[PDB]
């Protein structure tokens, strides 16, 4: 149908922009954030793909939870996630962010950042290499490529 | 046809702003041993389009503590004045030919000051307030120094008309004539446009996005467009003021090519400086102009008052 | 006609009504900036481009300091806006109503105030037919501050230097 | 040359304004056509509305604002 | 006229960009999203409290120096007069008095910020 | 007199009435005082430009100079009052009585 | 390599060409193939108004000459 | 009250700016230079009382040139009468007043 | 002279900006009173004809006033032509 074709093209265009312009919030917790710096480094330059760190959560699209999430830190992470406007995505990085990690059976560690925020991508490793994190970012981009919001709305 | 001329002045400026964003990305990357955006399009040519679409399709939010009226007006004022600053520029023919073309630019810059102040105050947050007051101090210093420097340089010209600037620089360059004022003017234009090392109103390392901390999506993109348009406009003003291009009335496109090349060189120098230097402290910026530039600016103003009189080289009034 | 100067004068009075109703120094400075720009427009239409640009630039610089001072000295928990307070809104509405009544009476008939007599006709009518040539009369008169007006320059410079000394002495404390 | 042209143009505009005033203010009880507002008989320059008073808005606007609005 | 049309065009374009920004995207606002940002933790006080200005004297001196630049601006036309000696004397007098003001404030420590 | 002069004089009168009617802040009254001089500047330049009084064109600039000198004086007094009391409220200026 | 920056700079330069060239072409189009008349002073404005008056078509850029005086 | 130091010492501090018929730059004339000259030459040397009593004609002409009140009254009267006449169709403006003419150069 | 030399050496090592500023200001104050082209600038400003040269009524006793612009009497700008 003409309307179906129009909405398909429009949300192909919309998903392309969001996929190609990703702005992670400048947010790192532990040793996993060093591999974020090495992904930002010249070797695996993240700025090629349109992935740029922004300090303010208002101007951020993705939250890369890279490090251990503690009980004393969970409210701040939830606060910045809430203050991030939509559409927003979450990439947990490393064992600590995925589940508990080396500190799973601890009194002061949250066993998974997905207990706090909805996580879109999980990156495995301790720490995941910069290439592993880049693969996770590209996988997030491909996940964005498949979103059909206007197509869902047209048939709604 | 005047509306067509307005559109032909506005739309290419916005396109050049977007591609200046791209160029700054790539230049900083290559100076930092990276490549910069080269994935979104061929050599990363669709990156500005992707960024604009993402920003204008993302949700904007007004903070619960904000004053909504001045929260919305500030990006409007910033972008409106950034676009308005271009109308008296002769390239080689101004869109609007003014008798006092420089005082209009000074007044419009001083008005464009208030966009960041009102956005910082309206946001109702401590980082925004700090950014606004840093803007206040920066504007104080750069405003006084810029006013006196422009007075001297135009005193070498004879009037406040930029076409008269072209006629003055028909033979040699104001950079050859008055290079110390040119250096101080370049520093003052950096401060006016809030570029490194004077990017203190929005200092990421110290403040979390500074005055535009609460701004997101479309309103933020307007602040970015206003900043980059101001960068290009100030570099164009510097090129017209100090690097005068030869003008042929029957083929004016040559002046356009020369002027565009000089403006691009100055803008790339801006990006180069940002890549090279650290950031000032705003008290040190105030002490830089007041305690160093201001005495030398006054001495050079006296010298450029005296010089045409003692050498019988006073420019024509018209 | 096009009543450009009259419309600008009305906007000037509206900005005055605002910053005189005095919501809070932020919005008072906003209204004063608007009034300065509109007065620049008025005197540009009347002929003085240098004077209009100068008053606009001077008041833009002056309201910058006022903003920094009201952020530090003249701020409260809930800064007042025109609709926030009953007194401020009352003064604002009173000024607007008085201005509208004066404008309506002046447009409908030759309104004679208790102080002055005002005729409802063209600001273009009141102008002069003659013209200057190859120079600006306003620019020449202003530039005459140095050839003529040596005394004015002396007293003005002395006043500015004494003002610097004074502001240093007032804020000395101790 | 321009001074002579300006004088002739001003005098012609004043004369045709006077003719139209004679046509218009004919039934007015107490009205003298062409009466001066000055005690002196010395020539006084027309102000702006003595020339472009009974003329079109385009002409009036051009005469009163064309130079200032030309940019 | 032309300048008014240009200003109206620029303001209309900026307002249209704002209107597109606030109506085109999908909106979803709640209390936590619109709360003030203080790096993840609730602000202790309010942003409308007094904010000490340690360069208060420099702002007043800036007002006076803005007056000085306003006085100095008509110099390009003033240099077209026949009384060049008087004009030069007055211009140098104004600039020397401005320099004296700057030197006096500098020596009396008015350019230093409050601690 | 045209209606432009009426509007400028009305603006001066409004700014004068604002100054004479304090609310709480001294800064607001300082802003009202600054507006009166803006109206004076506009009126003076409208009068001078209309009568082609060429040598009088320098008067409005001197007017602005002494305007901002008065503004500087008011700001200095305001900072001293604010240091003394914590607020720029005119209610605290009540130690002296008539 | 560093020459991959050039296409973006080329696009920016091409964008910056449009305003000035467009203004020049529009001025030549609306002034009869000649430069737009600069009137910084009342003398020049009066010259333009006289050109409008003597043209007979209400366009100052329509210039007349010896064939018009005789 | 008034210590005429300028007159005593032969100085000129503000008398150059007191009136609009004095020496102006580039010999730019005032709007009412002739009327001010006539009034000043009438009132010179006779004092304020006699100047107000006897030079009232010159002063009235000067004020009329300055403010243009009688001229505006005449113009408004003519405009009102013309508008009333054209309201009832009793007056037809000439083509040269309607914009269908070739003015003088 | 020794004290002056020591002061200049110390200032040039501590405040070169201020030394340059004061030197430029002093040269701006002093040089115009010595240059022989100040009077040339005054003459060039005088020679500029902003307004119309209203002619004088000939009384028959004006030998220094030209009858035609190209007559030898009257001011000459031959000095300005070769300058
Ligand atoms: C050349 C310019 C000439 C101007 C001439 C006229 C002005 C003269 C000088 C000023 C004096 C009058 C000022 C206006 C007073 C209006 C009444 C009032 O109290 O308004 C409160 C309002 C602030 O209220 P608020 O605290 O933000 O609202 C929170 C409420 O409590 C709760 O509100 P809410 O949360 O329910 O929100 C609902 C609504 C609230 O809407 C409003 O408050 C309407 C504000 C506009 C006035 C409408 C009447 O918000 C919106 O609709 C959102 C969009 C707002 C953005 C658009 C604003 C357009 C302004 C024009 O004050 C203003 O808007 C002040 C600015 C007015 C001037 C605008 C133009 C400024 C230009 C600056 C640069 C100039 C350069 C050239 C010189
Ligand atoms: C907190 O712990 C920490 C971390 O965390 C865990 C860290 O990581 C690090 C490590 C730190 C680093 C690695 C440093 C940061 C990394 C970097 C790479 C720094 C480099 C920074 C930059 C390169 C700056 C880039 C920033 C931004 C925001 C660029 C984004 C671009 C924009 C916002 C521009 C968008 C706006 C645009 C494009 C405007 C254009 C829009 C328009 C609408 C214009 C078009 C208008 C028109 C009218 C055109 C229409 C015309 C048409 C249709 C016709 C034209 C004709 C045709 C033919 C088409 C540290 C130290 C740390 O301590
Ligand atoms: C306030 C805005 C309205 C008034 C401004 C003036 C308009 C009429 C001007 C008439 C005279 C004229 O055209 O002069 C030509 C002159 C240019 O020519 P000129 O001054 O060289 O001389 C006229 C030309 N000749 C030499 C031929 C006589 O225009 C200017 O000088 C520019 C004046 C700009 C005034 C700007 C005031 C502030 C406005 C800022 C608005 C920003 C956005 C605000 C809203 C944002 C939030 C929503
Ligand atoms: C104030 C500005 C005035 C001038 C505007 C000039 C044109 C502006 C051009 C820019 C438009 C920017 C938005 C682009 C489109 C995307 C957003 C969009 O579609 O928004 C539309 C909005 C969309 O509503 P929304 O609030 O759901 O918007 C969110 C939209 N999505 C989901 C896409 C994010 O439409 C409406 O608000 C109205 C919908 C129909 C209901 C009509 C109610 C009655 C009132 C209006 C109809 C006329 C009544 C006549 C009779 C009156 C008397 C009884
Ligand atoms: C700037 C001012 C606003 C502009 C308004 C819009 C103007 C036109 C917008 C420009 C559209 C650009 C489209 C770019 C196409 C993407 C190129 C191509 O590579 O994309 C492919 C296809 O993309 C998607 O299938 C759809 C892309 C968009 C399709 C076009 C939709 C219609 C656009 C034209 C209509 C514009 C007018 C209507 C809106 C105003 C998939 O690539 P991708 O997998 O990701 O790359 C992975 C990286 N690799 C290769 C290294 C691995
Ligand atoms: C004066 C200067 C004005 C601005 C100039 C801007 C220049 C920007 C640079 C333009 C270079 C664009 C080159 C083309 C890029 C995309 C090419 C291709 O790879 O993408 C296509 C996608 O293209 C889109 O579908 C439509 C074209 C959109 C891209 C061209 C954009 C042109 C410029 C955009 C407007 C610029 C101004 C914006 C305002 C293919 O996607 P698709 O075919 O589906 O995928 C399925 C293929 N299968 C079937 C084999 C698997
Ligand atoms: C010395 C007396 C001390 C006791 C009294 C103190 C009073 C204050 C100090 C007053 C000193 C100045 C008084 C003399 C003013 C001169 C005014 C004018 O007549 O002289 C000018 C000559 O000026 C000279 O160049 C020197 C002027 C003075 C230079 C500055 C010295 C004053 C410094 C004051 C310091 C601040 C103290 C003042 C406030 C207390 C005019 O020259 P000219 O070119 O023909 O004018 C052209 C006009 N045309 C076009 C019609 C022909
Ligand atoms: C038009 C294009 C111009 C291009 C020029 C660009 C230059 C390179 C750009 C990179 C610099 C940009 C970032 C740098 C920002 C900071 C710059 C800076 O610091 O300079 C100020 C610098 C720092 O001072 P401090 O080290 O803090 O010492 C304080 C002592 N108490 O000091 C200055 O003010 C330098 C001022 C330069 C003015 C030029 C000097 C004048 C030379 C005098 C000779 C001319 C005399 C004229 C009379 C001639 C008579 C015949
Ligand atoms: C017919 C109405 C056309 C659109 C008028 C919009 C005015 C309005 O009421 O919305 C205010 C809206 C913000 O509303 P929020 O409180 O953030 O939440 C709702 C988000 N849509 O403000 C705007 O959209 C900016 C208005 C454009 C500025 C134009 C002023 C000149
Ligand atoms: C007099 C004719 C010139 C007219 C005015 C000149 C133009 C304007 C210059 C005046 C502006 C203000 C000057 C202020 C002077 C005193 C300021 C001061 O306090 O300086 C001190 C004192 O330092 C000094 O050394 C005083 C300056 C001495 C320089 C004066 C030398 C005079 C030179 C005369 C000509 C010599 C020619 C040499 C040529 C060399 C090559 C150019 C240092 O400041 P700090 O507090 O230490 O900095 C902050 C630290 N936290
Ligand atoms: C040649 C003639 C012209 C040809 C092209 C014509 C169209 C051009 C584009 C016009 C502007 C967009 C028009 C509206 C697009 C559809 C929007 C829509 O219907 O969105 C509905 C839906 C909302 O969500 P829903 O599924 O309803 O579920 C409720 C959520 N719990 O889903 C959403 O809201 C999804 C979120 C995004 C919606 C906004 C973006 C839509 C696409 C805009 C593309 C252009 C962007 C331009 C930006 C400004 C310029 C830079
Ligand atoms: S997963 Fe490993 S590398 Fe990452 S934060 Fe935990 S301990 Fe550090």
């Amino acid at each position: 149908s003409r309307g179906e074709y129009v909405v398909a093209k429009l949300d192909d265009l919309v998903n392309w922009a969001r996929r190609s312009s990703l702005w992670p919030m400048t947010f790192g917790l532990a040793c996993c954030a060093v591999e974020m710096m090495h992904m930002a480094a010249p070797r695996y330059d993240m700025d090629r793909f349109g992935v740029v760190f922004r300090a303010s959560p208002r101007q951020s699209d993705v939250m890369i939870v890279a490090g251990t999430l503690t009980n004393k830190m969970a409210p701040a992470l939830r606060k910045v996630y809430d203050q991030m406007p939509e559409p927003r995505y979450v990439v947990s990085m490393g064992s600590c962010a995925n589940g508990g990690g080396y500190y799973h059976y601890s009194y002061s560690v949250v066993r998974g950042c997905d207990r706090i925020v909805p996580v879109d991508i999980y990156v495995p490793g301790c720490p995941p290499t910069a290439e592993a994190l880049l693969y996770g970012i590209l996988q997030l981009q491909r996940k964005i490529k498949r979103e059909k919001r206007l197509r869902i709305w047209y048939r709604r | 046809m005047f509306m067509i001329n307005i559109l032909s002045l506005i739309i290419p400026i916005l396109l050049a702003v977007a591609f200046l964003t791209l160029v700054e990305r790539k230049v900083l990357g290559y100076m930092q041993l990276r490549k910069g955006p080269n994935v979104v399009g061929p050599y990363g040519l669709l990156q500005p389009i992707a960024d604009a679409l993402k920003l204008f399709t993302k949700e904007p939010l007004r903070p619960a503590t904000s004053s909504i009226s001045m929260f919305i007006i500030a990006p409007i004022l910033a972008l409106s004045l950034a676009l308005t600053m271009w109308v008296p520029l002769p390239m080689p023919y101004p869109l609007i030919n003014m008798n006092l073309g420089v005082l209009f630019m000074l007044a419009m810059s001083s008005l464009a000051v208030y966009s960041i102040l009102w956005s910082g105050w309206a946001s109702n947050s401590k980082y925004a307030l700090i950014g606004a007051l840093r803007a206040v101090a920066q504007t104080i210093s750069y405003e006084v120094t810029l006013a006196i420097i422009l007075l001297s340089v135009l005193l070498m010209n004879g009037s406040y008309t930029l076409s008269t600037l072209i006629t003055t620089q028909e033979h040699i360059w104001m950079i050859f004539t008055s290079w110390p004022l040119a250096m101080m003017w370049f520093i003052s234009t950096l401060a006016e446009t809030n570029r490194a090392p004077f990017d203190l109103t929005e200092g990421e390392s110290e403040l979390v996005s500074g005055f535009n901390v609460e701004y997101a999506a479309g309103p933020f993109a307007m602040f970015f467009m206003a900043e980059y348009a101001n960068i290009i406009m100030m570099n164009a003003f510097t090129a017209i003021l100090f690097l005068g291009a030869s003008h042929d009335p029957h083929t004016p496109e040559l002046y356009t090519i020369n002027f565009v090349l000089k403006t691009l060189a100055l803008t790339i120098t801006f990006l180069w400086i940002r890549a090279s230097y650290p950031r000032f402290r705003y008290d040190q910026l105030m002490h830089l102009l007041w305690k160093s530039f201001l005495p030398l600016t006054l001495a050079l103003c006296m010298w450029h008052i005296s010089l045409p009189i003692m050498t019988a080289s006073i420019p024509p009034q018209s | 006609t096009m009543y450009i100067a009259f419309i600008l004068s009305t906007i000037f009075v509206i900005g005055f009504v605002g910053f005189s109703s005095k919501p809070s120094p932020i919005y008072g400075g906003l209204g004063l900036i608007v009034s300065g720009g509109v007065g620049c427009g008025i005197v540009l239409n009347f002929g003085g481009s240098f004077l209009g640009l100068m008053v606009f630039l001077i008041y833009l610089g002056g309201m910058l300091v006022v903003f920094g001072y009201t952020t530090a000295m003249a701020t409260e928990m809930y800064p007042e806006v025109w609709v926030s307070n009953k007194t401020v809104f009352g003064a604002f509405v009173s000024g607007l109503m008085m201005e509208f009544c004066m404008v309506y009476y002046a447009l409908k008939e030759e309104e004679v105030e208790i102080i002055f007599k005002f005729n409802g006709l063209g600001d273009w009518v009141i102008y002069d037919t003659g013209d200057s040539g190859f120079f600006s009369e306003e620019a020449m008169g202003i530039a005459a501050l140095y050839s003529y007006g040596t005394w004015l320059v002396i007293v003005t410079g002395w006043s500015l230097l004494i003002g610097v000394v004074v502001i240093m002495e007032i804020t000395r404390g101790n | 040359l321009f001074q002579a042209e300006k004088d002739r143009r001003v005098l012609q505009m004043l004369r045709e304004n006077l003719e139209e005033e004679a046509i218009i203010m004919k039934d007015v009880p107490d009205w003298k056509v062409g009466e001066s507002v000055f005690h002196t008989t010395r020539w006084v320059t027309p102000m702006m509305g003595e020339l472009y008073g009974l003329r079109t808005n385009e002409e009036i606007l051009s005469a009163t604002y064309g130079f200032i609005w030309y940019t | 006229m032309n300048i008014m049309l240009t200003l109206l065009t620029n303001v209309t374009l900026a307002s249209l960009l704002v209107l597109i920004a606030f109506w085109l995207p999908q909106l979803n606002a709640y209390s936590e999203k619109t709360s003030p940002y203080e790096c993840g933790f609730d602000p202790m006080g309010s942003a409308r409290l007094p904010f000490s200005m340690k360069f208060f004297l420099v702002a007043i001196t800036f007002l006076l120096f803005d007056l000085e630049i306003a006085l100095l601006l008509p110099l390009p036309w003033a240099s077209q007069t026949n009384n060049l000696k008087t004009m030069l004397t007055m211009a140098l007098f104004l600039l020397i008095l401005l320099a004296a003001s700057l030197a006096y404030e500098w020596t009396q420590k008015g350019l230093e910020w409050a601690e | 007199m045209p209606l432009v002069y009426m509007n400028i004089i009305m603006a001066f009168a409004i700014a004068l009435a604002g100054l004479l009617m304090y609310r709480s802040h001294l800064m607001s009254s300082l802003l009202c005082l600054e507006g009166m001089m803006l109206s004076l500047f506009i009126m003076s330049t409208l009068i001078i430009l209309n009568t082609h009084f060429t040598l009088a064109n320098m008067m409005p600039i001197i007017l602005l100079v002494f305007a901002a000198c008065e503004a500087a004086l008011g700001l200095s007094l305001l900072v001293m009052v604010s240091n003394t009391y914590g607020t720029d409220y005119v209610q605290n200026l009540n130690l002296l009585q008539c | 390599m560093w020459f991959e920056i050039l296409p973006g700079i080329a696009v920016m330069a091409a964008c910056l060409f449009i305003p000035g060239m467009a203004t020049a072409h529009i001025h030549k189009f609306t002034n009869g193939g000649k430069e737009k008349r600069v009137a910084h002073f009342s003398y020049q404005w009066n010259l333009m108004e006289r050109d409008r008056c003597i043209s007979g078509v209400n366009r100052y850029h329509v210039t007349k000459g010896l064939e018009n005086i005789d | 009250p008034f210590f005429d130091v300028q007159k005593r010492l032969g100085l000129d501090l503000d008398r150059w700016m007191t009136i609009q018929s004095a020496e102006q730059p580039h010999k730019i004339p005032g709007r009412c230079h002739a009327f001010e000259k006539e009034w000043i030459e009438c009132a010179h040397g006779i004092g304020g009382i006699r100047a107000e009593k006897e030079c009232k004609i010159e002063f009235d002409d000067f004020v009329e040139c300055l403010l243009r009140q009688k001229t505006m009254k005449r113009l408004s009267a003519i405009k009102r009468q013309r508008d009333k006449l054209i309201k009832e169709g009793k007056y037809t403006p000439p083509p040269h007043h309607l914009g269908k003419e070739d003015p003088r150069p | 002279a020794g004290r002056i030399a020591s002061f200049l050496k110390n200032a040039w090592a501590k405040e070169p900006v201020l030394v340059a500023s004061f030197a430029i200001g002093g040269l701006a104050i002093i040089l115009p009173s010595l240059s022989p082209y100040t009077n040339y600038a005054i003459r060039i400003n005088r020679a500029t004809p902003y307004n119309y040269p209203v002619p004088l009524r000939d009384d028959g006793n004006m030998p220094d006033v030209p009858s035609h612009p190209q007559d030898p009497q009257g001011p000459s700008l031959e000095w300005l032509k070769n300058l």
